[PDB]
């Protein structure tokens, strides 16, 4: 069964990659390993994992109870086929070959799947059997097949309404849009928040609060931070059970730029031991930085640099080294002076910032088509 | 009929219909000319 | 090729035949269609 | 209260249109307030995009400024770029695959 | 009906189709709700037995106007309280002669 | 004119059109101004209702 | 050549000398099915995207009866005197042409203009004129209606959800139809005109008076 | 064909600039500011 199945995948990585922190991730992945009949996923975890010596009764058995499930479908598709219903056969493996998926690899959980495919002549179970495929591409990370059954996935919500195959199915492209850094689809995809259920991948919905709140809060600009997260009671009531989401919330809105940094960098750090936010909670957090930066710099012209310390957040040099790292990125459109102790803004228009992009992106499909005419045409 | 895939034909006597079946069809058995002619099929009666 | 019941392209002039006129419609199809049952599957089937 | 707050900005657009830069003790005293809050309310408003402008804390000189940027021209054709790079991709599906 | 109709080997199987009990008035709740806008939290059990058994013609009937009600108010998610009102003006037509 | 029908002969058929199209024509979509009808029968009991 | 599309039947209500100034108010005791008519009609044509979001299949179209007298030219005065789309107000009567395909193309072309003009609104009266039901096939007068009611019931199937082409027809007797014209796809909204007896009675005391 | 001379012998890119950018800068966040809350 897939249900459980992402924090299985959550706690390899919590098993692995926190190389310290490697005992009690072996001992409850263990826990839930050698038992209900997992063999395959876990030989090279057991090569990332101790000895562990005698696995070798504590495979067969679990192969032997496998055996008995294979054998019983061996019991089951010829009393099936002798008085056919609707194809008992794949009506059996078609909820036992997710037993096959979970238990067994994707192998005999993808044929079965796509050999039961073409059983129902609805999408009741055609589209769960694509939430399946959706999931194990998730679990094997399957980016490219993933993008095969979210359109074969999206093909069949158009007849019917289907809001449990749909706003069940935004939350599996708002999974994907945060696993790349594609944050305002992330955030799009996490708008609704309200027909999003008590799932079971985030079990707390306030997770999923959490979530969309991270992601949102670089998604969208004040317009809507100021209306929009501020005066959902849907988004209010869930985060009234958080105190430090809630302040870390508020510290930017409320215009509380020194107790930020304190709370950046708490929900930062669980950001950093957060699997599937691994990958990308350092441009979480530069983001972070010159957001508040820039937000704060685009109301003064004359201020100094000295100011930022004592309210902003301490360190005059650290301030310094962080500020000339940014103009010197080619962001945070302004002018710091060092020696008369002042920091200036400017503005650009949107002239030369849009011709950046532009030209960003006519050099690439002059890479693209120039790359393609040498490759066609020998 | 949808799923063992027999031709799902229901009838309810009406003249619309009938100029389909024939130009008078003096029985109903005029029907089954169409029906052996798809002939894996199921017929349907109202009350 | 010549179906029973089945259109044709025709010359006027002398009505030479010219070609076949693709097909028009099943008696059954047409009829059928002009009733429009709901049709349904398992999958809507409440407890049956 | 909330209609306060409307009512404050309307005066707070109202009053602040005329010019380009003044100081923020001349607007206090014409809408007959204090200098913290409205300093504080008027970073509010460049914050929240509604007024935008700058401001100053030596004196507190507002400097406002607008241009509406050339936008259609840019970003609409980039989006073709980016149809047309997923075209070029549809052409390995024709023609890497093919000949 | 006829008797020449109810001639037992004219027949092969008669078959009864009876109203549907709580449970079977709920798969059809469950069904039918599928391609609605819902509001997290229903608890389909209690407007299913809001129903004592009209028919599954009926379900539909419900599920259907309930969201009139929602875009009467002009929503975009059906909330529960909706179907309780749905069920007072439905069961009110069952009600009605 | 006629009550109406159950749809006996093939003859009443565009009769009963030829009376909707009377009724419709009666006061139907139109300011019927300056045009006064008069009738007539020996038996009104062979009469549409809603004529 | 291709042609822009052309009828020759209420060309589509000339909207100036055309509104039979019929109001709202001049209709009492409709509270029922003057709102719930407004329901059908006007709020999927506005609001559409309320029935696409929430997705709850507006009606295709809609039919109205009753006894006569009973306000059913009157409300179709009101909606199409207050109404905004374009509106096509036909006298159902008229498709038996003397010449043969004029009705068939007499309907086509009606619902060419419904679907060239506007979001529009199509009435329909006397419909037992066309939807009768029994058939004859030794007239050809009965032959052309036939072909009459094949068209109209193609061109209501021939629709995709994506057009407010909205279809108001107004009968005196439900019995002498066709309820395969009544089926699910092309109708599903049905409205009986009951007599009031007391209570909506004394509001056209009050009007009239 | 291929006969090529021999004088010698997405889950990538997006963290390749990250790598770019966040390259060599104290990889460690937890005590960095709560040991400048002190001393700065
Ligand atoms: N508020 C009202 N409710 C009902 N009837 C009214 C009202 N006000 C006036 N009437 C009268 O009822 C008649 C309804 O007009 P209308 O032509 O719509 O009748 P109908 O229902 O179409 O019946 P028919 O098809 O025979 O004309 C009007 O002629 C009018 O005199
Ligand atoms: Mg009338």
């Amino acid at each position: 069964p897939k249900n459980p199945d992402l924090r299985i995948a959550q706690l390899r990585f919590l098993l692995s990659l926190p190389e310290h922190r490697g005992d009690a991730a072996v001992r409850d992945e263990l826990m839930a390993a050698v038992r209900d009949n997992n063999m395959a996923p876990y030989y090279e975890a057991l090569c990332k994992s101790l000895d562990w010596q005698i696995d070798v009764d504590l495979l067969n058995k679990m192969k032997k109870a496998n055996e008995d499930e294979l054998k019983r479908l061996d019991e089951e598709l010829e009393d099936a086929e002798k008085n056919l219903g609707e194809s008992e056969i794949r009506d059996a493996m078609m909820a036992k070959a997710e037993y096959l998926c979970r238990i067994g690899d994707k192998e005999g959980a993808l044929t079965a799947f796509r050999k039961t495919y073409d059983k129902t002549v609805a999408l009741g179970h055609r589209l769960d059997i694509v939430f399946y495929l959706l999931r194990i591409g998730l679990f094997y990370m399957d980016n490219d097949l993933i993008t095969r059954n979210t359109e074969k996935a999206k093909s069949l919500i158009e007849e019917g309404g289907d809001w449990d195959r749909r706003n069940r199915l935004k939350v599996y492209q708002g999974l994907y849009c945060v696993a790349i850094r594609d944050f305002k689809q992330a955030a799009e995809l996490f708008l609704d928040t309200v027909s999003t259920f008590t799932s079971y991948e985030l079990m707390d919905y306030k997770t999923f609060v959490t979530y969309t709140v991270y992601v949102s809060m670089i998604a969208l600009e004040r317009p809507d931070l100021r209306e929009k997260v501020i005066k959902g009671a849907e988004i209010l009531e869930v985060l009234h059970s958080l105190p430090a989401v809630r302040q870390y919330l508020f510290s930017l809105y409320e215009c509380r730029y020194s107790v930020f940094f304190q709370s950046l960098a708490v929900v930062e750090q669980e950001m950093k031991k957060d699997w599937l936010f691994a990958p990308h909670y350092r441009y979480y957090v530069r983001e972070m930085r010159i957001h508040a930066y820039s937000q704060l710099l685009e109301s003064y012209r004359s201020l100094t640099l000295g100011y930022m310390a004592e309210a902003f957040g301490v360190g005059v040099e650290f301030i310094d080294q962080e500020l000339s790292r940014f103009i010197a990125a080619g962001r945070l459109h302004c002018k710091i002076d060092k020696v008369n102790e002042i920091v200036e803004t400017n503005r650009p228009d949107s002239k030369n910032w849009q011709y950046q992009e532009t030209i960003k992106k006519g050099d690439l499909l002059l890479n693209r088509v120039q790359k393609l005419s040498r490759v066609i045409n020998m | 009929a949808h799923h063992t895939d027999c031709t799902f034909i229901r009838v309810s006597g009406s003249e619309l219909v009938q100029k389909f079946i024939g130009e008078g069809a003096r029985m109903v058995r005029e029907l089954f000319v169409m029906a052996r002619e798809h002939a894996p099929s199921i017929i349907f009666m109202d009350e | 090729d010549v179906t029973p019941n089945c259109r044709v392209a025709l010359r006027n002039d002398s009505y030479t035949l010219h070609k076949i006129l693709p097909n028009k419609v099943d008696p059954l199809v047409s009829l059928m269609m002009v009733e429009k049952v709901p049709d349904s599957t398992y999958e809507m089937i409440g407890g049956l | 209260a909330k209609l306060y707050d409307n009512l404050l900005e309307q005066n707070l657009i109202r009053v602040i249109e005329p010019f380009s830069r003044v100081q923020i003790e001349h607007i206090s005293s014409l809408i007959k307030l204090s200098k913290a809050d409205v300093e504080r309310k008027l970073s509010q408003m460049i914050l929240d995009k509604k007024f935008h402008g700058i401001l100053d804390q030596g004196e507190g000189v507002l400097i406002i400024f607008d241009e509406p940027p050339v936008d259609k021209t840019y970003e609409a054709a980039l989006e073709t770029i980016q149809n047309m790079s997923k075209v070029v991709d549809s052409l390995y599906n024709k023609a890497k695959k093919l000949t | 009906l006829d008797s020449a109709l109810l001639r037992p080997g004219r027949i092969d199987r008669k078959i009864e189709f009876p109203p549907p009990n709580e449970e079977a008035r709920l798969d059809i709740l469950k069904i039918h709700s599928r391609k609605m806008n819902l509001t997290r939290g229903i608890n389909l059990r209690k407007i299913a037995e809001l129903m004592p058994g009209a028919s599954g013609a009926e379900v539909k009937g419900v599920c259907t106007e309930a969201g009139m009600y929602a875009l009467r108010e002009r929503r975009v998610h059906v909330t529960q309280e909706d179907f309780e009102m749905a069920v007072a003006k439905v069961m009110q037509k069952d009600s009605e002669k | 004119g006629g009550r109406r029908f159950s749809e006996g002969t093939s003859a009443d058929r565009e009769i009963q059109r030829t009376l909707m199209e009377l009724l419709n024509q009666m006061d139907g979509f139109d300011t019927l101004h300056r045009v006064k009808m008069i009738m007539a029968t020996n038996r009104p009991d062979t009469l549409d209702p809603a004529l | 050549d291709v042609l822009p599309p052309e009828a020759d039947s209420s060309i589509m209500m000339l909207t100036s000398d055309q509104k039979p100034d019929v109001m709202y108010a001049d209709i009492g005791g409709m509270d029922i099915q003057k709102q719930e008519v407004r329901e059908a009609v006007e709020l999927p044509l506005t609001h559409f995207e309320l029935y696409k979001q929430i997705g709850i299949d507006p009606p295709r179209g809609v039919l109205m009866y009753g006894p006569p007298g009973c306000g059913k030219t009157m409300l179709a005065k009101a909606v199409a005197h207050h109404t905004t789309a374009a509106f096509i107000r036909v006298v159902g009567s008229e498709f038996v042409q003397k010449y043969l395909g004029e009705g068939p193309r007499m309907v086509r072309d009606v619902f060419r203009l419904a679907k060239e003009n506007a979001p529009a609104i199509i009435f329909i009266d006397e419909i037992d004129a066309i939807a009768t039901k029994r058939f004859d096939a030794q007239t050809g007068a009965d032959r052309e209606v036939q072909r009459i009611l094949l068209e109209l019931l193609n061109q209501m199937d021939g629709f995709d959800q994506n057009v407010n082409v909205k279809v108001i027809m107004a009968t005196n007797r439900a019995d002498t139809l066709d309820p395969a014209l009544l089926r699910p796809g092309r109708l599903d909204r049905k409205i009986e005109f009951p007599l009031p007896d007391r209570r909506q009675k004394r509001l056209i005391f009050s009007t009239i008076t | 064909m291929s006969e090529k001379k021999q004088p010698v012998d997405e889950d990538n890119w997006d963290d390749d600039n990250v790598e770019d950018d966040f390259s060599n800068q104290l990889r460690a966040e937890l005590e960095k500011h709560g040991y400048k809350m002190e001393t700065s």
